[PDB]
């Protein structure tokens, strides 16, 4: 254990009104084929691709913190197992690491918003009236809590069409620091996740390149051997300056993602 | 000359190809001053630059010997050709005449799987 | 009395290696694969080759390797794992017209064998299988998994049972339009019984046993290598020398 | 000791979709069918394609759809019920002599797969049997029903799982006169096991699935569709204008 304990130590699951839900069992008669993922996926947790958070003072309560949808593409596996099969079902367990500094203060709420609400405002309002869970900014251990599958068609696709249970927490009542000096305490939030009792793909189909789920490679080559894009010259070292303006329009180098 | 007039170490000739291909060529022009002609110089690279900036930070493994790649037209989808990406950093494709034939340049490159030297191309022209 | 019949079937003869059986201890892990892949052939990434009257009697056409690089889908499970211990299955179908006679043998080379020269007579002295260039029918072949070490690790390029395929009797057709009817010929491979992968691990997404893929860009756009302009056309031309030693715009795959 | 054959027969492996097992309940009725129309094939709709010389290997041939508008007897009960579930059976004939050289292959691609390009390195990694030109006997594939809605609507042209047919290696004669010789093909298609439909309904004789029949009336009594005059003759002509953009007669199908 750690030292000490003016903490407050959730370990437990918050129990979250809403019945179990069948995961791979609506979708073996009528997905043409046995397909099983490698039983040491359903045992460590593992970062999603979006893990990361942070919950700094400035935030105001309402702001959503992390808003991820069921998918394959809350684990590095998962969405790297969906480039091959076409479709997949069933629940997760995903777990939620804030352990912010024992100086602080401010509670979060989790909600596990159902589909076909409209994405949007979601006002603090309107967080609570879905099954929640409240839980502190200071909570040492992770905060286990599910992501079921409410669903009206057997398997969903895995194109990003298909709409599934999202669950997106909000900064319900502001974190605040309480220590002496001159510093508040960012709290950084990390999020684990990894497929429930019957996660399950359906149909095999080709790994295609240009798939859905890649999730970003930038070319490994230094700064120092690139080519600039507003001259034809090489770059000869990045930095950062707030003197010049901080807000041009150049007609060059404007690529998106 | 890159020394006085010495040896210096350099790479190897582009090569070798099988009975029958010939060197695709990646042909630009350039800024000639001279009294004779227009007859713009041209220049003739082996793969352009988004090839070398590609292949140098990726690092892929090759599998046998040569990729084998289809140039596909962008829209209508028909094989121009049928080339074969030598390992070594060449594209070889398997000519029979003895003029120069110039292929339309908005081809988008396609491989379709790896392949041994033996590889008997699909002739052009 | 008796009755020995003058025409049976091929099937090559083995005596079962054991996969993850030896290796379970030794390893921490030994995972499972999607039991469907098991299930049907595919087209391996060096799964191409053409037989043509210019190939003399002794040639190998396709040099194959036991590895997870034989079927796309293990060329894709083998970024999430560390290594893999097991046997495979291979087939490959030809190509011929009635007019072209001659006869390949597909013989699995077993490792250690110093790869050099394999004469037409020490080819089939292996475990092999003749098939001859009218076939139709595609025609399989167990890639064993005979080694040495417990099991094999995928970005270490192990030695492994190989599958080579010599052109045994020329291929010649008959006289119509010859020299011009290359014989294509295509391979594909399934997971044996007993294969799977032995250590999970992040997808590194940098491995070996992933299909190169070159950028889609048109030769227009594309710049140049030996002159800052951008590319302004592509041919061919047997005029000009046709082993040049430039410098710049030289690199390998 | 073991022994592993070297041919085996092609044999796409299943595991059973539920066809009116699942959309028992949810829906009013479930009607059988006439019991000897799962007993013969039979010329689908679009049953018709063909192979030739000038087909790069890549160019899908023919790609076929679960559902009833693949056998004249359900594309004509499928007028009086709304909605079908269950699998089905297909099966292709090809034509060639001797002389032609080359493969397709033919796979079941699922439904909600973005219909875009295959490269021949991806059409085999489906579920999928390779057959070439030159073989004699019928070719047949088990046509299932992978879905997630229970049973899919006939009027309202459901996705559903396909079926493609590529040409995996180029088809080339041997060189007497090629070029016009195009391998004819043809396909036919069952009922499966499992396959009823959903809900009765009065036959509205205007719907989807009825073959479309042109008029009977000769080109001669016909209204011209530009000047008030009879139809005077028709011909062709590749001096004129091969490609016009007339207003008036532009009708679609």
């Amino acid at each position: 254990e750690a030292s000490g304990q003016d903490l407050v130590p959730a370990a437990v699951e918050q129990a979250v009104p809403i019945q179990p839900v069948a995961g791979a069992a609506l979708a073996a008669p009528a997905a043409g084929q046995i397909n099983q993922i490698d039983p040491w996926i359903f045992q460590n947790f593992v970062q999603c691709p979006l893990g990361e958070f942070s919950i700094s003072p400035r935030n105001t309560p309402g702001e959503i913190l992390f808003d991820l949808a069921l998918g394959p593409g809350l684990n590095p596996y998962l969405a790297h197992l969906s480039a091959m099969y076409t479709g997949w079902v069933g629940n997760m367990e995903v777990q939620l690491v804030l352990a912010g500094n024992a100086f602080t203060a401010g509670k979060v709420v989790v909600a596990l918003v159902p589909p076909y609400f409209p994405k949007g405002s979601l006002t603090t309002a309107q967080i609570t009236c879905f099954p929640h869970v409240m839980c502190d900014v200071r909570t040492l251990e992770p905060i286990q809590l599910p992501l079921l599958d409410v669903r009206r068609v057997l398997w969903h696709a895995t194109q990003d069409q298909e709409e599934s249970m999202r669950l997106v927490c909000m900064l319900y009542t502001p974190l605040r620091t309480n220590s002496p000096g001159d510093e508040s305490f960012v709290v950084s939030g990390r999020l684990l996740s990894k497929p429930a009792a019957d996660f399950n793909f359906v149909y095999l189909t080709p790994p295609i390149e240009r798939t859905i789920y890649r999730m970003v490679d930038l070319p490994v080559i230094q700064p120092r051997l690139c080519t600039h894009a507003r001259w034809p010259a090489p770059v000869y070292g990045l930095l950062v300056d707030p003197s010049l303006p901080s807000n041009p329009q150049w007609q060059n180098g404007r690529v998106h993602v | 000359e890159y020394n006085d007039g010495l040896l210096v170490p350099l790479a190897p000739p582009i090569g070798p190809f099988l009975p029958g291909e010939v060197l695709l060529r990646f042909r630009t022009y350039m800024r000639q001053i001279d009294t004779a002609d227009a007859a713009a110089e041209a220049i003739d690279c082996a793969l352009p630059q988004e090839f070398v900036s590609w292949f140098a930070s990726n690092a892929f493994t090759v599998q046998s010997e040569a990729l084998l790649l289809r140039y596909r037209n962008t829209l209508t989808g028909q094989l121009l050709f049928e080339c074969k990406l030598y390992n070594e950093g060449y594209i070889a494709l398997s000519y029979s005449g003895s003029g120069p034939l110039t292929f339309p340049t908005d081809g988008i490159f396609e491989v379709v799987s790896w392949v041994p030297r033996l590889y008997q191309l699909a002739s052009v022209g």
